[PDB]
């Protein structure tokens, strides 16, 4: 049984202590945190998402703090180390002086119109980016590629993630709103080297066919899914028990066959030399295909075959008795199943319903893949924001300090009760531009102060500061940039989370 | 320790103190363990049984430390002993008050590194001086007199009142045999306890002594094959069963009957292959003997453990229990077997005699085993005290007059050099003083009245303590020109193996 | 493993030999204050002289054993 | 439980301290041994930087993190790993009072970087091209052994090491994967070592004297067996139908014969006579009426052979594994010149020389089978690893400290970042150089105030890297003395230091977890 301030106070105390070590470990330079087990085992991280699965949490709060960093990761999975960090000084400035006048409900609305007011404030400061341009879309991956400082060869992997994410952008709603990275698919080859590779059409396919099953070459003919009933006739038309005697060899068999080569001949329709089946597949079904000379393939999971649908832009057919090239095997198609390595890997391009590429990259080892993945994998996901967003926001405090005025001069327009909150949530903006003068070391009450200076003049639109010289600096002149939306949506989720725990007065059994 | 890491049992204080007070206090028990003894060491065992010896690799054997510095010497200790014989009281109690002289120059601010250092010149010009204050050789070790002139040291090394009787006898039972140009049995001088006839009626038998009453007539011929077993013949009893009692006697008169045809054909198989003796480390069976003396074929009631593995050693046999017909695999190699009454014991005798291939085996004859084997902790380094490998073992003076002869070299020696290596030379020279003073503490007198004489007398070789008056008041006993001799060999690692050890101890902080 | 040296070992083996010499200092004189000996055994024992007593004593000094072991021989 | 803004840094610097303070006197001939019997609870001698990590059973996570970093250093320098702990808790003590003044500990950080690239940058600049001539592979490998043993034993331990390196040289290899095998001998004294440069069998063919001396030995590496074990199952062992486990015994005894008969088909057809030898390795126990019969158609046949000699002798030598002994060609086999059967010890060890292919040179010490064998076992080992980093390198440089006052020089009196911010890093850098030529030079007697003003003169003054005497305690040319270190070993100790200093620095928390 608990209740009051004391659950308030509780809740502010677990999730201010967690932001404080994460907050260092914010920045592209930053503080590891150490985490020691009981068996003297060391975690060296900065990922929150590494760390707040490690540490053992004993309040509910901080249990719904890693909720609210699921949410941010599974929409995203970047910006989960940042949504926690804004969210501490919210109920940490605002809370006490107005809940010891207690008035959750103000609060509530406060942090409602503190949302609102930073979504213009972002189409205020972000200048367009451009889609159609990769060196437009290259410094803001560079800036992304330094967080874990690899450049070995993720620089050339900059290019093949933007010749991804930029190709594969079809997604639909209504009003078609694109923010998809499924239907890209890395290669993850321990062979050749990644520097001579380059994207493909289509989608290409690691994941189960990993041999030439399906030929060794195809110019030409069509690719053909499968999840129609080629569940075989055991009777003349009808379903008896199937071949466990030689009185059920002779009669059943000649109707076995009977019900596979009808769908085969469906398919010589559309002449291809490939066929993979995955619902209904037989063995006889895919073996009768080697006598009517199309090598057949199954054992492959579905999300491959949404890939595979996706990799000739095709509909999957569910009827059996008639196959088109308009169903599946959309246009001429192109499949090329070459020696990387020793394996003998699939590619899928010539995609109709066309702008569907993917990620093709191989290192000389699969630890030097893993490595260039990693730094390519945080790449998708910035230029998936770019497709969300097209307009670029500044990094540092170039952001944060031009939004954390706009509230001021709001809280001075309202001037109701809710011009508190909003104060608290300008120095709640700051703490940001507050530990990167920690993640360089510099005086951190003078770069805050010029930083307001800064906005007097210049507004802050490119100026913020930087964790790594230690200066306010012209976001323009140094690269560090990323999209308005992977921004707004750190932002919405500290705003979930100060109104969650707003809401908590009470913690029972 | 400042965090949770660094787990160590050394440190400034333990590393300096306690290693060395560790080493001290077990050379606190060797403080009379060498030379002239009136110490004794009562000990129960891991085994709990009451022995008194005055052997410190009886006594440390039993002693157990976790102090690895007090651990390691006692290693240095059994390699003095398994190349010369004794000294390996010397080697514990010298490295002992080596390393607490060593913790003075800690005490004045020394390194440690001079401290290392200054022991190891200070060992290697000993050991120059030291063939020099070579007095005598082992010229006859045919000789009995010769023989025995250095075993007096060594058993006094163990008790000064049995030192003469044995190192005749010792000779008497023939180390003198050896002309030690690669000879000498380590196991075929294995020491014989046969108790009654009282410690001074212990005599000589050569060849191998086996205390087992000989069962059965004499063998056939002395140059008989020697069938050695593990266990040949049975006995039989038995109690309840899984049902009890089992349901008849037939049976067990039937097992009887093909029992003794079997061991009929045991002494028979044995007999047709050539051995006529057979080596029996189980019991006697009474079926297998009365077939045994139609067959002349002598038989060995019983054998413990000791007993067939020498066996298998000098006739080179091999120990199974036979439960099929024997056949000889087992290569009779003495021949001369003889039945001896030693102690009133039916005592097997086994005899050859070769050049560098001889036996020749100490027996003693006592009424107490519990004094007995102590007495032959005595005899157990007096004979590897012979296996210098050399005819002349180059004889230096006994008791350790060779310390104070020594000890005016070496810090003559520490002072003309130069350096922090310059006082461990002196300290070292003072590590041969306190074996003799920790000995005339058990003759009756004080040390300075001692230590100031044997400094006083000169470069003689001569002047020591014994036990006796002559030890106490004048501190002046001849334990060079009285029968009292030790060897060069034993000497040099002794000094050797002390040294190596305690620098090997000292650098240690953990 | 475990010692102890010195005289304050010395002298505590006197005084164990000396309660046991306490005991038989007229046991050959026909004289003295009984003791019937019950052991977990349970059962009565008496003796006119020390000897079967010194058969029943397990004694728990070993330097006191040997002074037992010279008068047993 | 947590650690706050002043703990969690103030538990990680004073672990560094005790850490570097008990290390201190492990490198170079100053460097004094440690016992461990807290590790494992046994007698154990034990000295390197990384090994003595390993053994101890520390629970301070900065120590098992260095146990990890010097790891990757002991995998291609080995020493040195000794030099990465002093310098560590000597770089934390320089900044932490910077943070004891009131600092942040990433602009310290942030001055750590370029002081280190310009220590980097001197690295090049101090670099000795010396040439790879075995007096000079000597001296390399003196410090390195004087550093773990006594210097009586280096010396003689010297001429095994520089000899095997030169022979690497012929297979053209700048590392050492092979010719690192370290056999023990049996012996007392652990003064004698002996260089084969071929192999050493362990064993001695219980009839002795088959054919000791073999000029042309065609090597047959294999595990044949003849004293064969003999059941009778019914399932899988032994059963009680006594019908049904008569009828394998006659077969039973058929195989000993049929593999006595094998050896001798064998031996006409690789040699045809007796002028050239035949050697039969055999891993297993050879029954003597076979050693008696082997012996006397000129076959050596050694029994008992270790499996790990099995894979080895079939490297430089040859000879594969059967379980028969058919007729095989000299193609099948592999060759040794030279067989000699040597005897020290309770046991025979019959040296194998001048092989079919010398790949592998077999390092065989003695000793009186202690841990003062196990403490001259991995002393020569770390012998071996220093060298292997000069075959890789060109330029082999006077260490011991004449390096670490010629940075400090240019460090602190030229700011190669002059900007303020970043020097604060670099005098907290310079001044972690010292630790190792002051410290051990006062370990010596004279103490660390008299060394750092002759070798900061000297060196200024001459150009000539005087480095540190360690056995009087003054400063005297590394060049002549013959304490040397490697271009590959001084890199990775600056590297190593720098990367694990930095990230225990930039902690504010450390939490249980898990």
């Amino acid at each position: 049984r608990e209740s009051g301030r004391k659950v308030q106070s509780g809740n502010i105390n677990a999730a201010k202590t967690i932001a404080d070590i994460i907050r260092t470990c914010l920045g592209p330079k930053s503080m590891m945190k150490m985490l020691l087990d009981p068996m003297g085992g060391i975690v060296m991280t900065n990922d929150g998402n590494a760390i707040l699965r490690e540490i053992q949490v004993q309040h509910p709060a901080a249990k719904s703090m890693i909720e609210i960093s699921r949410t941010q990761d599974e929409e995203v999975g970047d910006g989960t180390t940042s949504v926690i960090i804004l969210a501490g000084e919210m109920l940490s400035v605002a809370e006490h002086f107005l809940e010891q006048q207690m008035h959750p409900t103000v609060v509530i609305s406060a942090y409602r119109k503190a949302l609102d007011d930073m979504i213009s404030t972002l189409k205020k400061i972000s200048i367009p980016v451009d889609i159609s341009d990769s060196d437009m879309m290259l410094n803001i991956i560079n800036s992304s590629i330094t967080t874990k400082a690899i450049s070995r060869w993720s620089s050339l992997a900059c290019n093949i993630a933007l010749d991804a994410v930029k190709m594969v952008q079809f997604e639909e709603n209504g009003r078609k709103e694109i923010d998809i990275k499924k239907y890209a698919r890395v290669e993850k080859i321990p062979g050749g080297i990644i520097e001579d590779s380059c994207v493909l059409r289509g989608v290409m396919i690691n994941k189960d066919v990993t041999h030439p099953r399906m030929r060794r070459y195809i110019k030409n003919p069509r690719i053909v899914l499968l999840d129609s009933s080629l569940e075989y006739k055991k009777g003349e038309s009808q379903t008896d028990i199937e071949i466990t005697r030689e009185e059920d060899f002779t009669r059943i068999l000649q109707m076995e066959e009977e019900y596979i080569q009808q769908l085969c001949e469906d398919i010589i329709q559309l002449k291809p030399d490939v066929v993979i089946t995955e619902k209904g597949i037989s063995d006889l079904a895919q073996h009768y295909l080697m006598r009517a000379n199309i090598t057949a393939i199954r054992r492959v999971r579905k999300t491959d075959n949404n890939r595979i649908a996706r990799a000739c832009g095709a509909r999957i057919v569910s009827r059996p008795e008639e196959l088109r090239e308009d169903d599946v095997g959309t246009g001429a198609g192109l499949l090329e199943i070459k020696k990387i390595g020793d394996e003998y890997f699939t590619f899928i391009t010539d995609c109709k319903d066309p702008k569907a590429c993917t990620i093709l990259l191989r290192g000389a080892s699969k630890e030097i893949l893993s490595e260039v993945e990693r730094n390519l994998q945080d790449a998708m996901q910035v230029c998936r924001n770019v497709l969300l967003d097209p307009q670029l926001v500044p990094g540092g405090g170039a952001s944060e300090m031009a939004v954390a005025h706009a509230l001021t001069e709001k809280s001075k327009a309202m001037t109701g009760v809710e011009q508190w909150p909003y104060r608290a949530v300008a120095q709640a903006l700051e703490v940001i531009p507050r530990t990167l003068i920690q993640n360089c070391g510099a005086s951190t009450i003078r770069l805050l102060t010029s930083l307001r200076a800064k906005h007097t003049q210049e507004n802050c639109e490119t100026w913020g500061v930087n964790g790594e010289t230690g200066t306010l600096v012209d976001m323009k002149e140094l690269g560090i940039w990323e999209p308005l939306a992977v921004k707004l949506q750190t932002y919405k989720t500290a705003v979930e989370t100060a109104v969650l725990l707003l809401r908590i007065d009470d913690i029972v059994s | 320790m400042l965090k949770e890491g660094a787990k160590h049992f050394s440190g400034l204080e333990e590393a300096v103190y306690r290693n060395i007070q560790a080493c001290k206090e077990l050379a606190q028990t060797t403080r009379t363990a060498y030379g002239p003894n009136g110490m004794n060491k009562m000990v129960i065992n891991h085994l709990e049984k009451l022995f008194v010896t005055n052997d410190a690799a009886t006594i440390l054997r039993e002693l157990e430390v976790q102090h690895p510095a007090a651990k390691m010497i006692v290693m240095a200790s059994h390699m003095q002993e398994q190349e010369v014989g004794d000294g390996t009281n010397f080697v514990l109690v010298f490295a002992g008050a080596l390393l607490e002289l060593a913790e003075e120059l800690l005490r004045i601010g020394l390194s440690v590194s001079e401290v290392i250092e200054g022991y190891e010149i200070a060992c290697r010009k000993a050991h120059e001086i030291l063939p020099n204050l070579v007095c005598c050789s082992a010229k006859n070790l045919r000789d009995i007199d010769e023989v025995s002139s250095l075993l007096r040291t060594s058993i006094m090394s163990k008790q000064y009142g049995n030192e003469v009787f044995l190192a005749k006898l010792i000779a008497q039972a023939c180390v003198s045999i050896f002309p030690d140009s690669g000879h000498f049995n380590v196991d075929n001088i294995r020491v014989c306890k046969i108790l009654g006839s009282g410690i001074s009626s212990s005599s000589v038998l050569h060849g191998m002594v086996f205390k087992k009453e000989t069962e059965g007539d004499v063998t056939s011929v002395k140059d008989a094959k020697i069938a050695v077993y593990s266990c040949p013949f049975d006995g039989m009893i038995t109690e309840t069963k899984g049902t009890v009692l089992i349901k008849t006697a037939e049976e067990l008169m039937n097992f009887s009957k093909g029992e003794e045809n079997l061991m009929d054909a045991q002494v028979k198989a044995i007999a047709d292959t050539g051995a006529n003796v057979v080596v029996t480390g189980g019991k006697v069976a009474d079926m297998a003997l009365h077939y045994a003396n139609k067959y002349n074929i002598m038989l060995v009631r019983l054998n413990s453990k000791w007993d067939l593995r020498r066996l298998c050693k000098t006739v080179g046999a091999t120990a199974l229990p036979r439960l099929t017909p024997p056949v000889l695999e087992e290569m009779g190699h003495c021949d001369s077997v003889y039945l001896s009454e030693v102690g009133d014991t039916q005592v097997v005798v086994f005899k050859h005699e070769k050049e560098d291939g001889a036996i020749s085996t100490i027996v003693l004859r006592g009424s107490t085993d519990n004094l007995m084997d102590d007495i032959e902790r005595a005899v157990d380094d007096g004979v590897n005290t012979f296996k210098v490998l050399t005819r002349d073992k180059r004889l230096v003076p006994g008791g350790g007059a060779t310390e104070i002869e020594l000890a005016k070299q070496i810090t003559s020696y520490g002072e003309t050099c130069p350096g922090l290596e310059q006082y461990a030379i002196k300290k070292f020279a003072e590590a041969f003083e306190a074996i003799p003073r920790a000995l005339a503490e058990n003759s009756g007198v004080k040390a300075n009245e001692v230590i100031s004489k044997l400094y006083a007398v000169h470069q003689e070789g001569n002047k020591n303590v014994g036990l006796d008056i002559e030890a106490e008041v004048p501190a002046v006993k001849d334990m060079l020109e009285a029968g009292i001799l030790d060897t060069y060999l034993g000497k040099y690692w002794a000094i050797k193996l002390a040294t190596n050890a305690a620098v090997t101890v000292l650098r240690v902080d953990q | 493993t475990d010692s102890s040296q010195g005289i304050p070992q010395l002298v505590s083996n006197i005084s164990a030999c000396q309660v046991i010499a306490e005991a038989v200092r007229t046991t050959l004189g026909p004289r003295g204050m009984d003791k019937l000996i019950v052991d977990g055994r349970g059962k009565a024992t008496i003796s006119n002289d020390g000897a079967t007593i010194l058969k029943l004593l397990d004694v728990v000094h070993p330097a006191a054993k040997t002074l037992v072991d010279i008068a047993k021989s | 439980e947590v650690a706050r803004a002043q703990a969690a840094l103030a538990v990680n610097i004073s672990a560094a301290r005790g850490l570097q303070d008990v290390l201190r006197t492990n490198l170079g001939p100053k460097g004094t041994m440690k016992m461990l019997v807290s590790g494992a609870g046994d007698i154990k001698l034990t000295k390197d930087g990384n090994v003595l990590l390993h053994e101890m059973q520390i629970q301070h996570p900065t120590a098992s993190l260095i146990a990890k970093v010097a790891t990757a250093q002991d995998d291609i320098t080995g020493d040195g790993t000794t030099s990465n702990v002093l310098i560590i808790g000597e770089l934390l003590k320089q900044a932490d009072l910077y943070i004891s003044e009131g600092l942040h500990p990433r602009i310290i950080t942030e001055g750590f970087e370029a002081a280190k690239e310009k220590a980097l940058q001197f690295l090049e600049e101090v670099k000795v091209s010396r040439e790879m001539d075995r007096e000079t592979l000597i001296d390399v490998a003196r410090t390195s052994l004087r550093t773990k043993v006594h210097a009586e034993l280096a010396d003689v331990l010297t001429e095994a090491v520089v000899d095997s390196i030169l022979a690497i040289k012929k297979q053209d290899e700048p590392i050492d994967l092979f010719m690192i095998e370290i056999m023990e001998m049996k012996h007392k004294s652990e003064t004698d070592t002996s260089l084969i440069r071929g192999l050493v069998l362990d064993h001695g063919a219980r009839h002795p004297d088959m054919k000791k001396r073999v000029e042309d030995a065609y090597i047959l590496t294999c595990n044949v067996s003849l004293e064969y074990e003999k059941t009778e199952v019914n399932s899988g062992f032994f059963y009680k139908s006594a019908e049904e486990r008569e009828k394998l015994v006659k077969a039973e005894r058929k195989f000993i014969e049929d593999r006595v008969k094998k050896i001798i088909e064998l031996k006409r057809k690789v040699c045809g006579d007796s002028d050239k030898g035949f050697v039969v390795i055999n891993q297993k126990g050879i029954d003597p009426f076979s050693l008696d019969a082997l012996s006397k158609e000129g076959i050596v046949a050694l029994r008992r052979a270790k499996r790990r000699n099995m894979e080895r002798l079939t490297l430089a030598c040859g000879g594969v594994a059967l379980n028969s002994f058919d007729d095989l060609s000299p193609d099948c086999l592999g060759h040794a010149g030279l067989v000699y059967e040597y005897t020290l010890g309770e046991e025979k060890f019959t040296f194998i020389e001048k092989c079919n292919n010398p790949r592998s040179v077999t390092l065989l010490i003695k000793g009186p089978n202690k841990h003062t064998l196990t403490q001259i076992k991995d002393a020569v080992r770390d012998g071996l690893r220093a060298v292997k980093n000069a075959i890789d390198d060109g330029c082999v440089v006077p260490g011991a400290g004449a390096v670490e006052v010629a940075m400090a020089e240019a460090l602190i009196k030229h700011k190669p970042s002059v900007k303020g911010r970043a020097q604060l890093g670099v005098q907290a850098f310079a001044d972690a150089l010292l630790i190792i030529p002051k410290v051990l030079a006062q370990n010596s007697g004279f103490d660390l105030q008299e060394t750092l003003v002759k070798i900061q003169a000297e060196h200024s003054e001459s150009g000539q890297l005087v480095g540190v005497d360690l056995n009087t305690g003054e400063p005297m040319v590394a060049a002549e003395v013959g304490v040397w270190d490697n271009y590959c070993v001084k890199k990775q100790l600056l590297h190593s230091c720098t990367v694990i200093a930095t990230n225990i620095l930039l902690v504010d928390e450390i939490m249980r977890a898990g």
